[PDB]
């Protein structure tokens, strides 16, 4: 029976972990835009359309 | 012994709406601030409730299907509805819970009863009148407990048989309504849990009689059946749940 | 850190190594009062017994029922149990029990057990081959012995057929010890089937009154509410104890609280569905569980090339729960909390930065 | 802390320490993250007193002195509408340290132009 | 027998979500350059070689 | 359509909630990526006969 739980619960926490880490790749790509358009934006003129 | 009332008048019973009441604790768990979807026996709202009068001369006290829970909703003045009569088979072969309140107390009884067809109290203008059962031959179970008890006084009680446990939820309510039922929210809170542990499918309630032949005093109940569905509680900061949903009314609500 | 890394030589930076547990210090199991006793004074210590053919049967039902007192007497001459243990009657839970009160003779007190034969067993009072429960006798020469002889407890001594278990049988049917007919008018070959035993107080051990009191257990679908007695110990507060209230266990610290329950309530969860706040059964009070600090525990050191100097950060603990330094990050040990501010070197988090020149935070 | 579950636990190896350290990878990189975008400058820029910017008015943005937080109120009135073995990381740097890299950013945009984005 | 049939499927609509999600964030990023090509290609002129 | 496998996999919680919440997540992501890829004018414009 505890490991029916072990196993249940294994799961539940690789399935956060995954998705935390897809979650963490698409903050990742939204921070680096964010640095890139800080770069561009503040620290300088963009002749980038939009 | 057992009486006769041969002075009826026949008519058919009535319905009308549930609105949003029926609403009892699912659990004995406080819950602060937060919304809780529950998974019950519950009575879905705005529902067809069956409509019982008792009024002079109407005597409505019929044996009904318990099915898998009661909803009795009481709209009482000068304590007519005194109690209920649980079993499967409502005679000596079968073994019968008693629920009664007579003028001192409340008395619980699982024994095998022998019923009358028509069972009922009497008031006297003082109670001097019992016929509402004949024999009682093997008891198994006896609890004296505190009593539970222009329309003054709305009694909403919820009866459960669960793994041979009697779920018995109740909420006191002061309204002024004449007729129906009031339209509002409260929840019902559990009274208390009787370790009974017997089959019981066909329910009575149990009413009295004036006497000045006899003369029905002016009272209206109601029944409504338990369902298993979803219901989202709202629980407030103190913990009382103020309002509720029913998953399966309509789209909006699911 | 070595052990954490399975290297032998450690980069500088923070490694977290282990997990920080506030160790649970007492166990508090609180359970409500032992009240509604079981009648068990009116069973074993009534005024008069019954006779054997015809043994009262009682019923021990919907009560809390302390067997140590009945076990821990000392009056008691036969304490034997055939489907369960003595010393688990406190703690096994039962739906009813039967118990079966009479008197017999001292030789027939073994005559009543499971596959035992005597006329007490197949006349009077029979046992099942699966019986459970105990039987309970004792002496009793000083109170139902007389003078003139106790005939009063009578006896079955013929019958045609054995009994059923737990069968009685009070008719007065006069027995055919032979084939003549008897039409209940007694004969010489037929004879009263009850006759009176010969108690007196000069017999000796064997011949004295015992009275039996035999106690059944039935394990139906009924809920079981004849159950032992519950030794609930004393309340602890402020300490991160093991708690079990009401069947409900856990680990925490249990605190005061400001949530007035309403009265039909007895524990409280938060949104995540999680106790956080109880009633304690013994005294109606609201009690907070505040889980245990558990942290984790990082370890800040330099390079060993260059130091083997290290600081321990207890995360999200406080420092009065584990050159000690309280951070927002949790509990710094080992590491001089300095005015001047540098480049962050190692990270601790919430501003906090270590370096090495001893190690400073 | 059930003892019996941590040993039928160590049955299945290392997966534990893989989930740990996925999240302690996620976790520093939040704060690399917040390092690649606010941290683009060295020097930390004050505007002069004197707010003489031929009628230019950035008190809006500007970090307000009354504020114990010293943010701007715009991003004063941003803070305000943003609302078991588990643990949460603080963040290395901090909200006050984070307004105080914009401060930066924004009075060398404001002082300096685009200069001190590629030099002194 | 259900048990071992429903951890199957649940094990293969998990492996197939995730893989999914792991697609959708490439069609993602694919998406946020062509956004940036219609803006900075189409809506006006690029200095960006290549 | 079995219901003792719908009782059955109740037991494991809400990872079937969990699944419909990608899966609408990345259904609702698709529409968004076309929104912002083809929408970047309010004004349809059109050439002249
Ligand atoms: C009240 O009326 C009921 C119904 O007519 C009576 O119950 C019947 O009594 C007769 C008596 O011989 C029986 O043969 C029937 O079988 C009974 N019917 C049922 C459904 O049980 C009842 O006896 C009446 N009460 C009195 C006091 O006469
Ligand atoms: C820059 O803008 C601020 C805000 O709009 C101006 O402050 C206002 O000043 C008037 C009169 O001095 C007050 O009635 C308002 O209550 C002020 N608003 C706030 C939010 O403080 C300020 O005057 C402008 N000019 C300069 C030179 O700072
Ligand atoms: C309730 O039931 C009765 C008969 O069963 C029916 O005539 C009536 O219309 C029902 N009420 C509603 C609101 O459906
Ligand atoms: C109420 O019922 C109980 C049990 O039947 C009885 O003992 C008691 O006397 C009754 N009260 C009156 C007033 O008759
Ligand atoms: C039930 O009652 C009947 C009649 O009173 C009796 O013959 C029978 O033995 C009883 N049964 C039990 C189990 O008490
Ligand atoms: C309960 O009673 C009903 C009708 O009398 C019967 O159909 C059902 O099988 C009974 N259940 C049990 C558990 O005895
Ligand atoms: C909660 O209780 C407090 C006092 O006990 C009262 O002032 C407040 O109005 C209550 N709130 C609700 C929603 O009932
Ligand atoms: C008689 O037996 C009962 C058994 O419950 C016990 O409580 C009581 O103390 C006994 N009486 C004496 C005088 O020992
Ligand atoms: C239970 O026992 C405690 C012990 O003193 C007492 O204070 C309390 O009043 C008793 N009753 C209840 C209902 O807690």
């Amino acid at each position: 029976q505890i490991d029916r739980l072990i196993t249940g619960r294994l799961q539940s926490l690789q399935t956060y972990v995954t998705q935390q880490l897809i979650r963490a790749a698409e903050i990742r790509a939204s921070a680096n835009l964010a640095a890139t358009k800080m770069s561009e934006c503040v620290l300088g003129q963009s002749k980038r359309v939009d | 012994q057992c009486v006769n009332l041969t002075t009826r008048t026949q008519l058919p019973p009535a319905y009308t709406n549930s609105f949003t009441r029926g609403v009892y604790y699912p659990d004995k768990v406080f819950r602060s601030s937060v919304l809780h979807s529950t998974q019950d026996l519950f009575l879905p709202f705005f529902s067809n409730v069956t409509w019982f009068h008792a009024i002079h001369k109407r005597f409505d006290n019929p044996v009904l299907p318990f099915n898998d829970g009661v909803y009795f909703a009481s709209t009482e003045k000068s304590n007519i509805i005194r109690g209920w009569i649980f079993g499967t088979t409502l005679d000596s072969k079968t073994q019968s819970l008693l629920i009664v309140n007579n003028a001192t107390n409340v008395v619980i009884k699982v024994c095998e009863f022998q019923f009358c067809n028509d069972p009922f109290l009497g008031v006297y203008y003082m109670e001097s009148e019992f016929r509402v059962y004949s024999s009682a031959n093997n008891c198994t179970f006896e609890y004296v407990s505190q009593p539970f008890l222009n329309f003054k006084n709305l009694r909403e009680f919820v009866f459960k048989n669960i793994d041979g446990y009697f779920k018995i939820y109740s909420k006191h309510t002061p309204i002024n309504l004449v007729r129906d039922l009031p339209q509002g929210f409260s929840a019902l809170e559990p009274l208390v849990d009787l370790p009974i542990g017997i089959n019981i499918t066909r329910f009575q309630t149990l009413l009295a009689l004036h006497r000045s032949g006899w003369t029905a005093g002016a009272a209206a109940y109601y029944v409504g059946y338990l369902q298993p569905r979803t219901f989202l509680l709202k629980y407030n900061e103190n913990g009382t749940i103020t309002d509720a949903v029913d998953c399966a009314l309509d789209p909006l609500s699911e | 850190t070595k052990c954490t890394l399975k290297s032998f030589t450690v980069e500088k930076g923070i490694y977290q190594t282990s997990n920080f547990r506030v160790q649970p210090t007492e166990s508090i199991v609180r359970f409500p009062n032992i009240t509604n006793l079981c009648p068990f004074g009116e069973v074993f210590n009534a005024t008069r017994f019954a006779s054997v053919y015809a043994w009262n049967r009682k019923r021990i039902s919907n009560c809390v029922a302390d067997y140590s007192v009945l076990y821990n007497s000392a009056s008691f001459s036969t304490f034997k149990c055939y489907g369960v243990s003595p010393t688990k009657l406190n703690d096994l839970c039962f739906t009813n029990v039967y118990a079966d009160s009479f008197v017999i003779r001292g030789d027939e007190v073994r005559q009543i057990a499971p596959g035992q034969t005597g006329k007490i067993a197949d006349y009077n009072y029979k046992l099942p081959d699966d019986f459970t429960g105990c039987v309970i006798a004792w002496n009793s020469n000083n109170l139902d012995s007389k003078v003139g002889g106790n005939y009063n407890y009578r006896y079955r001594l013929f019958r045609k057929s054995n009994l059923k278990p737990f069968e009685r049988d009070i008719s007065t049917e006069i027995y055919q010890a032979g084939s003549t007919p008897c039409n209940g008018v007694e004969g010489f070959n037929c004879y009263f089937p009850l006759q009176s035993y010969g108690f007196q107080p000069t017999n000796g051990v064997g011949y004295q009154p015992y009275r039996v009191v035999v106690l059944s257990f039935e394990l139906l679908h009924a809920p079981a509410t004849v159950c032992g007695p519950k030794k609930s110990t004393n309340l602890v507060k402020n300490k991160c104890v093991n708690f079990n209230f009401n069947g409900l266990t856990g680990t925490g610290v249990l605190t005061e609280s400001n949530k007035k329950f309403l009265p039909f309530q007895q524990f409280g969860r938060d949104i995540a569905d999680t106790t956080d706040a109880v009633r304690d059964p013994q005294t109606l009070e609201i009690l907070d569980i505040t889980p245990c600090s558990f942290g984790g525990v990082s370890v800040i050191t330099p390079g060993t090339n260059t130091s083997n100097q290290v600081a321990v950060l207890y995360q999200g603990v406080n420092c009065t729960e584990v050159n000690v330094f309280q951070t927002r990050a949790g509990c710094l040990i080992g590491a001089e909390h300095v005015n001047n501010s540098y480049e962050c070197d190692i990270p601790i988090g919430a501003g906090i930065c270590a370096s090495y020149q001893s190690i400073i935070a | 802390d059930s003892t019996e579950c941590s040993n039928l636990l160590l049955q299945y190896g290392s997966f534990c320490t893989q989930l740990n350290r996925a999240l302690t990878g996620i976790a520093v990189e939040q704060d690399k993250n917040t390092q690649e975008v606010f941290a683009q400058v060295k020097q930390i820029y004050k505007t002069p007193p004197i707010k003489d910017f031929g009628g230019f008015n950035f008190s809006q943005i500007l970090p307000d002195p009354s504020k114990p937080s010293k943010r701007s109120p715009i991003e004063d009135l941003l803070f305000n509408k943003v609302t078991n073995g588990l643990t949460v990381l603080p963040p290395l740097l901090t909200d006050e340290m984070i307004a105080q890299y914009t401060s930066a950013l924004l009075a060398g945009t404001i002082t300096s132009g685009w200069t001190f984005g590629a030099g002194p």
